[PDB]
């Protein structure tokens, strides 16, 4: 429930230093970059080709949309 | 030095058996982290079973100089008696430092910061909270003592 029985944990040692000792933007680009990188490449081939379709139907929709609007040729006469 | 090997080691493991001794060790660790004041006083395990005789010796010949000691003397004890016993028997222990070098002391950084051994088999935890202190000639030494005396200490067998 409260802090003191959520878990049993032995022979865990956890060091932690002061916010005011360290940075709050430690490298934020030189690691930041290839962090954000190596996160898109993990999860992108499993949101940008369902995102991809979606565009596709929605540009092929439109365009078979302004077709159906667009003029019969077959009645001239 | 093979038998006190062995005697540091077993004398190592009924120190970390007791309790308030790994927190004090813990709390000079984290809070001088990085400076000569972290590493505890009988060091780790495998510079007990890697320290050889030669180490020793360079300890002994670079760390027990005359200007660095103090022959204290106190109780039923005449000065001029030890004093010429010390003339006698401890005159002229080194005098020399053997390479015109004389070690010193660096300031040691102090960092707040925290360490957390969690092991929940212990039926009781032990917390110690620090700051910097502020020396051993600073004169506000005697007011921090005195609210040390006004907070004071406790255990359960107090009859207060």
């Amino acid at each position: 429930r409260e802090f003191g029985n959520l878990a049993r944990i032995r022979h865990v040692i956890s060091y932690s230093l002061s916010p005011f000792e360290q940075r709050a933007f430690p490298s934020y680009f030189s690691k930041g970059i290839p962090n954000v990188l190596r996160r898109t490449r993990e999860r992108i081939l499993r949101v940008a080709p369902p995102f991809v379709v979606v565009y596709l139907i929605y540009t092929w929709g439109n365009q078979e949309f302004e077709q159906s609007k667009r003029k019969n040729p077959a009645m001239y006469e | 030095i093979e038998k006190e090997r062995d005697v540091i080691l077993r004398e190592m493991q009924e120190n970390d058996a007791s309790m308030q001794n790994v927190v004090f060790d813990y709390l000079h660790a984290t809070a001088f982290q990085g400076t000569p004041l972290a590493q505890a006083v009988e060091g780790p395990s495998e510079n007990v079973r890697r320290l050889s005789r030669t180490d020793l010796t360079d300890y002994l010949n670079r760390h027990y100089k005359a200007p660095r000691m103090v022959l204290a003397a106190a109780g039923g004890v005449e000065h001029q008696q030890l004093l010429d016993l010390a003339q006698k028997h401890l005159s002229s222990v080194s005098r020399v430092y053997e390479e015109d070098a004389v070690p010193g002391l660096t300031p040691c950084r102090f960092t707040g910061s925290e360490i957390r051994h969690r092991d929940d088999a212990l039926p009781l935890a032990h917390v110690a909270i620090a700051v910097e202190g502020p020396g051993w000639a600073n004169p506000d030494n005697v007011t921090l003592q005195v609210a040390n005396a006004i907070i004071g200490h406790y255990d359960c067998t107090y009859g207060g």
